[PDB]
């Protein structure tokens, strides 16, 4: 009767267990992962992150400069 | 209208100098606005070479680029000398 009233079959501990433990292994890999990929676009900068500003070259004036050698 | 009226009279008495140099200030910062001579000013100071004129390379597609100076087409300075 408790077993009945109170409780659940060992399936669904079991099953639950297996998703969290699911969930968690991936959770730690993409840390992992993630790390990595942050030191590789820190080290060399060709990545998305750590873009560092540059002078806009729009704002070079593309004329005659009163001196035919610039 | 008639407070400014009595205004003005009020302050031309006894600080006539004030009234002077506020007229002469406003003056001096709406008149520019609407004359017609400012244009003038801004292409006489336009029309004013600094610099050597930079010819450009002919490419047969250039009409209203004049070869010659004597040639009719390029900019007048008619409107400066009529001035
Ligand atoms: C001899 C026979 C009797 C044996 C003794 C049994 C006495 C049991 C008392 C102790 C109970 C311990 C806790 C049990 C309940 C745990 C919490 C929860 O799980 O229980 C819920 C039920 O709890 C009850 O609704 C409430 C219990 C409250 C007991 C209070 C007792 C004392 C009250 C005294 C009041 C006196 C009147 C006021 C006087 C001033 C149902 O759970 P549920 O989430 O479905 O579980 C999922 C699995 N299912 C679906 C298969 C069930
Ligand atoms: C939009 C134009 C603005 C730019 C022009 C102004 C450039 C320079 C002028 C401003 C300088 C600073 C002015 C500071 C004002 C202080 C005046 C003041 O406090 O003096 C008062 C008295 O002066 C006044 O009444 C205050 C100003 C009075 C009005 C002055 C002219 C206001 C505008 C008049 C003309 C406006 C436009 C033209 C209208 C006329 C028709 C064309 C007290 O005098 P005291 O010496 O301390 O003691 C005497 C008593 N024992």
């Amino acid at each position: 009767w408790i077993a009945r009233t109170f409780y659940d079959g060992p399936e669904k501990n079991y099953e639950k267990t297996m998703a969290i433990l699911q969930i968690e292994a991936e959770k730690a890999e993409l840390r992992l992962k993630e790390l990595e990929v942050r030191r590789l676009m820190r080290a060399r900068g060709d990545g998305p992150w750590y873009q560092y500003p540059t002078i806009d070259k729009a704002l070079i004036d593309h004329s005659p400069k009163t001196t035919p050698d610039n | 209208a008639g407070r400014i009226a009595s205004f003005l009279k009020n302050a031309w008495a006894k600080e006539p100098v004030l009234v002077a140099s506020f007229a002469i200030g406003g003056l001096a910062i709406i008149l520019p606005s609407l004359s017609p001579y400012t244009n003038y000013a801004i292409r006489i100071n336009r029309a004013t070479p600094y610099n050597y004129p930079v010819p450009l390379r002919d490419d047969g597609n250039m009409p209203d680029v004049p070869s010659h100076p004597q040639d009719p087409q390029g900019p007048s300075l008619e409107w400066l000398k009529n001035l």
